């Protein structure tokens, strides 16, 4: 199962 | 920044003459990922090539396998031909039955 | 046995064609389970293990909904990160993540992984502890620190240690025993003449799994390196692997070395000679 939404930019 | 291809060509079983078998070219431990990999017999391309989906190692090289249907003669020469941002000139390594 | 789900992303920037390349791919242990390939004809994630086809539509929407945020992500971050360490020179560059969660044969969470690279080398990465950040150079700071204040690593935890264990089992599940397995080496040494004074001893195991595997020559119960050549283990094709060490032995003498065989699938380690 792939990871959730990222949340913050890099 | 910049690693060179491992290759090694080779077949799915232990060959025997006359009878079918899959033709694998083997590349890892490369960096960065666009390369080029063609499957040889007696200097022509094979055109029915399949592989793998890009995927790298625990130090971030790369890895692909190529591979192909092939019956094995004694005369029939097959090789692997590798094109990367690291080599020079098409590296050719050709299949040995035994390696 | 101690198992692990693991997914691989590369993205590569191409000057002049647009878009960069988004590359997906998952693995349950030494198997590759599903993949996705922005440049499929089918910009959508799709199965690459026969077990996986017992999934419904909802599980492939889902998965293919977070593919496309992660490249959208990428998208930015290969601008951000040539922007971070200044590079001029335009020219493609890779940016990779592997992320996921390796499990003991208890189900422990031995080690939870949100791990990125840039062209080639480490860029920044999530501790064990799942609390902390390690940044290889002054530009990962910059990520460290938002990441740091944004609370990445808490998000991150609560899937490592949810939704990938969780996931894993029911991998394991569906695959069962063609994930379970275990295939023993078929193991034989062959002989190949080279001069007058040495030849060539080489010890052959195929179609073993799972890739873990080792291979050692002896000269009369005693181990030899003396002039050994190992390759790296390969993959068949078929899921599973081959390998072969090769010694050079004086002529005449061939008959005094041993090969042996170690893997899971062999209770006791095999002894051959040719």
């Amino acid at each position: 199962f792939y990871a959730p939404e990222p949340i913050t930019s890099l | 920044i910049q690693r060179t291809p491992k290759i090694q060509v080779y077949s799915r079983h232990p060959a025997e003459n006359g009878k079918s078998n899959f033709l694998n070219c083997y590349v890892s431990g490369f960096h960065p990922s666009d390369i080029e990999v063609d499957l040889l017999k007696n200097g022509e391309r094979i055109e029915k090539v399949e592989h793998s989906d890009l995927s790298f190692s625990k130090d971030w090289s790369f890895y692909l396998l190529y591979y192909t249907e092939f019956t094995p003669t004694e005369k029939d020469e097959y090789a692997c031909r590798v094109n990367h941002v690291t080599l020079s000139q098409p590296k050719i390594v050709k299949w040995d039955r035994d390696m | 046995g101690p198992h692990s789900l693991r997914y691989f992303v590369t993205a590569v920037s191409r000057p002049g064609l647009g878009e960069p390349r988004f590359i997906a791919v998952g693995y349950v242990d030494d198997t590759q389970f599903v993949r996705f390939d922005s440049d499929a004809d089918n910009p959508r994630f799709e199965p690459r293990a026969p077990w996986m086809e017992q999934e419904g539509p909802e599980y492939w929407e889902e998965q293919t909904q977070r593919a496309k945020s992660d490249e959208q992500w990428f998208r930015v971050s290969l601008r951000t990160a040539q922007r971070y360490y200044n590079q001029s020179k335009g020219g493609s560059h890779t940016f990779q993540r592997m992320f996921g969660c390796d499990v003991g044969s208890d189900w422990r969470l031995l080690r939870g992984y949100q791990q990125f690279a840039y062209d080639g080398r480490d860029y920044i990465a999530l501790n064990e502890d799942l609390k902390t950040w390690t940044a290889a150079d002054t530009a990962a700071l910059i990520t460290r620190r938002k990441w740091e204040q944004a609370g990445d690593a808490e998000y991150y935890r609560a899937y490592l240690e949810g939704e990938c264990v969780e996931w894993l089992r029911r991998y394991l599940e569906l695959g069962n025993e063609t994930l379970l397995r275990t295939d023993s080496p078929k193991a034989h040494v062959t002989y190949h003449p080279r001069s007058q004074v040495d030849v060539t001893l080489r010890c052959w195991a195929l179609g073993f799994y799972p890739a873990d595997i080792t291979l050692t020559w002896q000269l009369n119960g005693e181990d030899l390196t003396q002039d050994m050549e190992l390759v790296e283990t390969r993959p068949a094709g078929d899921g599973t692997f081959q390998k072969w060490a090769a010694v050079v032995v004086p002529l005449g003498k061939e008959q005094n070395y041993t090969c042996h065989v170690h893997h899971k699938g062999l209770p006791e380690p095999l002894t051959l000679r040719w």
